[PDB]
């Protein structure tokens, strides 16, 4: 603890300062790797900020890598720090131009929600979750509409029988009946799950 | 720039003994020379045309404002139909390589004539054999016609021009195995009525008998394209006074070939200026030769010229070098030039110039001096006097070395002749209009001929149809296209497009695509949302 502490922390500040874009393809891995090593009492003051930083860089290669690698993140800084500064960490990556980073939350939020507390689930989901949906659902972009459909029926079981009705069925519709194949093609390979 | 001449006749239908008829084997030859030249660092500026036998206005293919595409593309569709008609191809391509000349100041007629000036155009002519004929019958003597004249084409009362060089091709492949083989270095003449027209612009003809002899004229035509300066040599008046090593006896005297005007534009001065005594008024100017008649005298003549004179190395291609190798390539000697045919007022002749070889002893530089040199270079009142044997208009180019020193002259005297500058303006403008017009319908065919012409032997107007090639019938949209076989299954192929209300509809029953399918064509009109950044 105190090797990586005292020595470790400088370094890795100064590497993700970098003026480059390729070393932060790999100073996030650094960074979930020293995340899911050490404990919780050393996560909420080190390596916040500087994921922080990082992931709203002008670059959109180190926006991808941290929203592909976000669910060890958020398995192992705990429910509370993702309820206190993960939320716009996670909006932010959603919004973006570029569709790449958008996929890639869409792809992740489907089991990031799998390993969040029962405490604000629903609210969050209602509140915050359902705005971004709707806004990518009725996106140009065929990639993330695409990725929607596929990852989506997976929140089916989490959300419950009496909201399905309220708004998984609009959107699911909405994704059935529309102009391109691709999407449709992944909407249609995973509405066994939403039978039961 | 170089016009590919392919006449595409009838008789280039007879099958070689490889399995494909002339017309496929000349446009082999013509790919295959294309992928020659571009191995030279150098096919980045030229262009190319298309001349086929066909009428005046069907016989360019492809001309000025003319990129390589739809050459490619004209050059691909040949037809081989239609007679030999070598005399009116050749005139259409020598006014088609004319038409840009007398609105820039090439061959101005009125200022010298300017060697630095240079248009390259080479034809291959690829024909038959012989026996061409002209609707009527056989002839034997390829005489060019003269039906309408471009304006301003009676002052070179040639049809081609300085630089037109023309090569020629036969084609004599046999039909059963084309077994002659024995001489292997050795490109023989064709021997036929194109070669005394080759011969007089200063390019042989070549005469193709085998495929190794094709791929040999065709690795050898590549190395003679360069600047275009022919000039004309003549043994007289001299008797052959070469006495400097040995005793003369020669062919060495009408030597036609060109001159390398390679460029360091092409930059130069002191041109050859005519072959006449201009007066100051003279209404009616004698037509220019496109060959200029110069002569040359064996004489020493103190060939050490040195002075700050403007230097010029104009290379001369070695054809007749043999004559000056027999001397020992006359070192640290040269001997006089000049033009004949009344180069002054009253005299037969003037030397201007010398034929000096370099130090290296590879080809002769041709040094090209002011009209008269030996005078100027050794005021007491003497140039005054001196200027007085010199052409007028000369006075314009030497003045620019003048203004090298100082300027003592002005534009007092710098008048050619008050009848000359008219009737200029209007021939240049008649020449733009022409080319305007003949580069305008370059490539619209628009034929629309297809009838029978249905004789008596409604009346005296009929005529039937012809089987149209590109047709594209309509079958959704037009009921007349549907044959009586394929009917009701086509019935019920209609009725099921038509009640399925779909998006994009189209009238065509399978329209798979056209002859080419690029593959980047299709991936432009597309979006793939990724960028591959591991």
């Amino acid at each position: 603890l105190d090797n990586v502490k005292s020595e470790i922390i400088p370094m890795f500040s100064n590497l993700a300062s970098d003026e480059q874009d390729s070393v932060r393809l790999l100073a996030v891995e650094a960074c979930v790797n020293i995340a899911q090593l050490l404990p919780q009492e050393d996560l909420e003051a080190l390596v916040m900020p500087t994921l922080r930083q990082a992931a709203e860089d002008k670059s959109w290669r180190v926006r991808y890598m941290v929203a592909d690698k976000f669910t060890e993140l958020q398995k192992a800084v705990g429910p509370e720090i993702t309820k206190t500064d993960l939320v716009p960490a996670f909006q932010n990556l959603m919004k973006d131009c570029e569709a790449e980073v958008r996929a890639a939350a869409s792809h992740k939020v489907k089991e990031f929600c799998e390993n969040l507390s029962a405490d604000c689930r629903e609210n969050v989901i209602m509140s915050q979750i359902l705005p971004c949906i709707k806004e990518l659902v009725s996106d140009a972009n065929q990639h993330v509409k695409s990725a929607l459909a596929s990852v989506i029926m997976g929140l089916s079981p989490i959300l419950g029988k009496d909201n399905t009705i309220e708004h998984l069925l609009p959107l699911f519709l909405a994704q059935l009946k529309d102009e391109c194949p691709e999407v449709r093609l992944n909407i249609i390979s995973n509405l066994d799950c939403v039978n039961e | 720039i170089l016009l590919f001449l392919i006449d595409t006749s009838a008789s280039m239908n007879q099958r070689s003994h490889l399995g494909t008829t002339y017309l496929d084997t000349a446009k082999g030859a013509v790919e295959t020379f294309m992928k020659l030249r571009a191995r030279d660092p150098a096919s980045r500026g030229d262009r190319y045309m298309l001349v086929t036998f066909e009428e005046p206005p069907y016989a360019i293919k492809a001309g000025w404002k003319e990129n390589h595409a739809t050459f490619m593309n004209e050059l691909k569709n040949l037809q081989a139909e239609g007679l030999t008609t070598l005399g009116q191809s050749l005139r259409t391509a020598f006014d088609l390589l004319n038409l840009n000349r007398l609105v820039t100041g090439i061959d101005n007629y009125g200022q010298g004539r300017n060697p630095f000036f240079l248009e390259p155009a080479i034809i291959i002519t690829i024909t038959d054999g012989s026996k061409l004929t002209t609707t009527s019958g056989v002839q034997d003597e390829l005489h060019l016609p003269l039906n309408s004249p471009l304006p301003g084409s009676e002052l070179t009362k040639e049809p081609f021009r300085w630089d037109q060089r023309l090569f020629a091709l036969v084609l004599r492949l046999p039909g059963t195995m084309s077994v002659e083989s024995e001489q292997l270095t050795g490109v023989p003449l064709d021997d036929s009525a194109i070669t005394p027209m080759c011969e007089v612009t200063g390019g042989r003809s070549y005469s193709v008998c085998s495929p190794r002899m094709l791929n040999q004229c065709l690795e050898s035509l590549v190395q003679k394209v360069q600047s275009g300066v022919v000039i004309n040599f003549e043994k007289a008046g001299p008797d052959p006074s070469p006495v400097e090593d040995g005793q003369p006896d020669g062919s060495q005297p009408w030597h036609s070939c060109h001159k390398l005007i390679y460029v360091r534009v092409p930059i130069g001065h002191w041109p050859v200026p005519e072959s006449f005594w201009p007066d100051q008024n003279s209404p009616t100017l004698p037509p220019r030769t496109s060959h200029p008649v110069v002569k040359f005298s064996c004489t020493d003549c103190e060939p050490m010229v040195i002075d700050k004179l403007p230097f010029d190395k104009y290379e001369l291609e070695p054809s007749p070098l043999t004559q000056f190798i027999l001397e020992r390539k006359s070192p640290q000697t040269c001997w006089q030039v000049y033009v004949s045919n009344s180069a002054k007022y009253s005299e037969l002749g003037h030397p201007f110039g010398y034929l000096k070889a370099s130090t290296a002893l590879n080809c002769v530089n041709l040094f090209v001096m002011p009209y008269n040199y030996p005078v100027l270079l050794p005021w007491r009142q003497s140039f005054e006097s001196y200027l007085k044997t010199m052409p007028p208009y000369y006075l314009g180019p030497l003045k620019k070395a003048v203004r090298m020193m100082g300027a003592p002259n002005l534009i007092a005297d710098s008048m050619e002749y008050g009848l000359s500058y008219s009737v200029i303006s209007y021939l240049k403008k008649l020449s733009q209009q022409a080319k305007i017009e003949s580069d305008r319908v370059i490539g619209s065919v628009g034929k629309k001929v297809v009838q029978e012409t249905g004789i008596k032997v409604e009346y005296t107007g009929f005529q039937v149809a012809l089987l149209n090639k590109d047709l594209k019938p309509q079958t959704f949209r037009n009921a007349y296209d549907i044959p009586r076989r394929n009917l009701l299954d086509h019935l019920t192929r209609m009725r099921s497009n038509l009640l399925k209300s779909t998006r994009r509809f189209l009238k065509g029953q399978d329209e798979d695509q056209v002859h080419s399918v690029p593959i980047a064509q299709m991936g432009n009109y597309q979006e793939y949302l990724k960028q591959v950044p591991s």
